[PDB]
């Protein structure tokens, strides 16, 4: 197999190897051994023929395998390997290196042959191997296809062993004026079969013997005898009788119009309706030969065209055959003045060209399929609340959903995230951004799944896993900035009542923890609402969306959360102990993407994203705004408090059990809150600022940045040492982004002795396993263990410790090159 | 050098141009056709 790659030259050879090897495969009285050993040899050769010449074998993969039977096992293993393989050659617009770009055909193609596996799998019963072999196959397709592919041949109609069988045509009536056409068009193309012999140097001989370059036949039509003018008008009979069977109104307005004189057909140019008129009409004239053909096949005993699929598996110049005679017999109708109408049922998407994309479809898929989970949910919470129902008549939908939705929404948008994230201003994928329409419809995706998965963790069971995952994906895949800014008022109240729901989940929980509702509210809330609100806020804090998303109710929501968990910092429970890193998580994250300054109150006049600036004082009082801002909730101390809690208790030498709120929440809230509001306050690059800027409504500096690090430092070295700490990482790593502000004094102040303390406490350890080996093989297994506990705690340490010091080099090193620094050397030393 | 010393001094890299009595002489890809004999290797044309 590996000696195929490059084949390109003996093209038809190797395709006609893989046809053979596919018929073979699809075999009967073949052993099971026989056709492993066909599959195998199948596969080996797909996987190293170019992807460009596999073009035939999709084609008839793409009739063969939506029937999903037993012998559509292995093309779907071999088109998961095919696409997983060559994705690049379909998704890239530069396509793959060295292997060139798909083409047209090849994207339609793959869209049918997705759309079918899709269609077949959603009303195909549940079988565990056929979901588990064809979910592989609808991912790496989807993953193939462009997002914002638009099928050239789209249409609405999608209609259907191959089935040759054409319309009534002879069993229909035909008008005479129609029959008069027929006459007409009979001298056009009898007159055009002459101009092209013309063409050839054809003249009127004897016979029609190409080798003697004559024709027989080559009269003005009058001679042209009445039989053969009845011949030549045959053709014209049936396709004009399938026009007037398939309901197509023939309206006549003007009249019609050896030697050839064939009156000229390309004068007009069909239009887009005309186009499709003349493209189904060569469909047909092709299922009359494919009914010709088929009784050829019945009196063979068997065989197979390879023109025998449909026009829309044929490619461009194959379409074009028939495309030709089709057309033309339609242009001389209009001529004629036949203004044949069709009354077509895909114009509904004129234009709409966002409609026609790829991932438009899939969107609006997946959005009716969250309604019918809707519904099946809803039966499903019903019966188990009263009537025990096990039949479950929506048991084929439910498995669906959860086997195949889910995995399938998760691997595509974990892809083709940066597509929908892109904005005409800024396109930061590879290349293509998602439209408006797409943005919202991803919205309400999100919205709709998160409401469906409220409360209801248990319902889906096993599966609760991966809805909480989608859900994560979606939330890192939303563009909260466009959907807010310009949505739907449906798609802005979705996401508000998202927001608003979370808040009072939360609320409910924090209460409770202070002390079936109270489980179910804990087990939600612990595995699916916090994880997924804090990627949520992450998100946009990352984006920086929080000044457009969070907004007056969304901004009310986000107060509410933000300092009922803050106010969950009094209780002592042993579950507010299981569950402050999480809380705080949230806390840290919602921080970062606030868009006001809760910490400072007093500057919240200077606030343009203020709910208390965009909303008039008559409003806020339809809400439950309070009067002053300082009223949204009080608990929370402002920053001066906050600051001067924190090095008083760092200073007075504290430990965890001391301090447990302080270190996981409040700390975690302010290394997120400081670093977003150093920018937006005075001592900030003022690129801006020319446009007369109001002053700003935080007063942080590099000060308080300086102070709240010294403050972490002191702290870790305070619990440096002790027996269980896991809160040192989680406090590390929240206290990095803080470092790159850091002045040049904290080296001497703080870092020099905590690094000190550290090195002395390493050489007692190595001191100690260096007496180890002097003591006997009986005591050292007791001072082995006893040491090994000793470095694991400085190891420990170290790892808390160290990632804040690297930090601290990384933006200081260049100085203490440039200038040498007898502190940076002791450091060193140490 | 404006950053050598900060990265490449202390990792051991000389400038390029260190020891050179002279500046380097440069050349650029100059955008005027030229008529050259077609290489006896080229993917396209074949001259017999």
């Amino acid at each position: 197999a590996p000696l195929f790659a490059g084949t390109e030259h003996r093209a038809i050879m190797v395709d006609s190897m893989l046809h053979t090897v596919y018929r073979l495969s699809r075999g009967r009285s073949l052993t099971k051994a026989q056709r492993d050993v066909i599959e195998d040899c199948l596969m080996a050769l797909c996987r190293y023929i170019r992807p460009s010449m596999l073009q035939h074998l999709l084609r008839r993969l793409v009739f063969d395998v939506p029937i999903l039977n037993e012998f559509a096992k292995m093309p779907l293993k071999l088109l998961t390997n095919h696409y997983e393989r060559c994705w690049k050659y379909y998704c890239l617009p530069t396509g793959w290196a060295n292997f060139g770009v798909t083409s047209e055909e090849e994207l339609h193609l793959t869209r049918k042959l997705f759309w079918g596996i899709f269609d077949s799998l959603a009303h195909k019963k549940y079988d565990q191997e056929l979901y588990r072999i064809a979910m592989p196959c609808l991912c790496a397709i989807a993953g193939a296809l462009p997002p914002d592919y638009v099928d050239a041949s789209y249409s609405s109609k999608t209609e259907k062993n191959f089935d040759p069988r054409p319309v009534e045509t002879l069993n229909v009536i035909i008008p005479e004026k129609l029959d008069s056409f027929i006459n007409k068009f009979a001298e056009y193309t009898h007159e055009k079969w002459a101009f092209d012999k013309i063409q050839n140097n054809w003249s009127y001989g004897e016979n029609i013997d190409e080798e003697l370059k004559t024709h027989p036949m080559l009269r003005p039509y009058k001679t042209f005898s009445e039989k053969d003018k009845e011949i030549y008008r045959w053709p014209i009979k049936e396709s004009l009788k399938a026009m007037i069977a398939w309901e197509w109104t023939v309206e006549k307005a003007r009249e019609g119009e050896y030697n050839p004189q064939p009156p000229d057909l390309s004068v007009v140019t069909l239009s887009r309706e005309l186009q499709a008129m003349a493209e189904q009409l060569a469909e047909n004239y092709h299922n009359t030969w494919g009914r010709k053909k088929k009784q050829e096949l019945e009196a063979k005993g068997g065989g197979s065209h390879p023109l025998l699929v449909p026009y829309d598996t044929l490619t461009a110049k194959e379409k074009a055959r028939d495309r030709e005679k089709a057309q033309e017999l339609l242009k001389f109708l209009q001529m004629n003045g036949y203004a044949v109408t069709r009354g077509l049922k895909d114009m509904e998407l004129d234009t709409s060209s966002i409609e026609k994309r790829f991932a438009f479809g899939f969107l609006q898929q997946l959005l009716r399929w969250m309604d019918i989970s809707q519904e099946f949910i809803a039966h499903l919470e019903a019966v188990v609340s009263s009537g025990r129902v096990e039949k479950s008549p929506h048991e084929q939908e439910i498995k669906f959903f959860a086997k195949i939705l889910l995995p399938l929404i998760n691997q595509y948008f974990t892809n083709h995230c940066l597509y929908f994230l892109s904005t005409p201003a800024k396109v930061l994928g590879s290349g293509g951004h998602a439209s408006n329409k797409e943005k919202e419809m991803i919205t309400s995706l999100f919205c709709k799944l998160a409401a469906l998965v409220r409360h209801r963790v248990s319902l889906f069971g096993t599966d609760a896993p991966a809805v909480v995952n989608c859900l994560h994906i979606l939330a890192r895949s939303l563009d909260a900035r466009t959907v807010m800014k310009s949505g739907p008022e449906i798609v802005k109240a979705g996401l508000r009542s998202f927001f608003e729901s979370a808040s009072e989940d939360i609320e409910k929980m924090v209460e409770n923890l202070r002390l079936k509702g109270v489980g179910q509210n804990l087990t939600y809330t612990t595995v699916a609402l916090l994880p997924v609100l804090t990627t949520l806020f992450q998100h946009i804090a990352q984006h920086q969306f929080g000044d457009d998303v969070i907004l007056d109710d969304v901004q009310v929501s986000c107060y509410r959360t933000l300092c009922s968990i803050y106010s969950l910092g009094t209780t002592r429970n042993p579950y507010v102990e299981k569950l402050r890193p999480a809380l705080g998580e949230c806390l840290a994250r919602l921080a970062a993407a606030m868009p006001v300054a809760f910490l400072e109150p007093e500057l919240n006049e200077y606030n343009a994203c203020s709910v208390y600036t965009t909303k008039s004082p008559r409003e806020r009082a339809i809400l439950g705004l309070p009067n002053s801002v300082e009223e949204m909730c009080p608990d929370i101390p402002v920053l001066e408090r906050l600051m001067a809690e924190i090095g008083g208790l760092a200073e007075s030498g504290a430990r965890y059990t001391e301090m447990p709120h302080v270190i996981e929440i409040t700390l975690p809230m302010l290394c997120s809150y400081l670093p977003r509001w150093w920018e937006r306050g005075p001592e900030a690059p003022p690129p801006a600022l020319p446009a007369g800027a109001p002053p700003p409504c935080t007063a942080v500096t590099s000060d308080h940045l300086n102070s709240l690090l010294g403050n972490i430092l002191r702290i870790i070295v305070n619990n440096l040492g002790i027996d269980e700490a896991s809160w040192m990482k989680r406090l590390a790593v929240f206290a990095q982004p803080i470092v790159s502000r850091a002045r040049p004094e904290l080296l001497r102040s703080h870092f020099i002795p905590t690094i000190g303390r550290l090195r002395k406490r390493a050489g007692k350890v190595v001191a100690e396993e260096e007496q180890l080996r002097l003591e006997a093989k009986a005591e050292a297994e007791e001072g082995e263990l006893l040491v090994r506990d000793e470095f694991s705690v400085l190891c420990r340490d170290l790892y808390a410790l160290y990632p804040l010091l690297i930090r601290y080099v990384d933006n200081n090193r260049a100085h203490w090159l440039t200038e040498p620094n007898p502190n940076a050397e002791e450091l060193f030393r140490m | 050098l404006r950053f050598f010393a900060i990265c490449g001094l202390q990792e051991g890299f000389e400038p390029f141009a260190i020891n050179m009595q002279r500046p380097v002489t440069t050349w650029f890809s100059k955008s005027l056709p030229q008529f050259e004999p077609v290489p006896l290797e080229h993917p396209h044309y074949e001259v017999a």
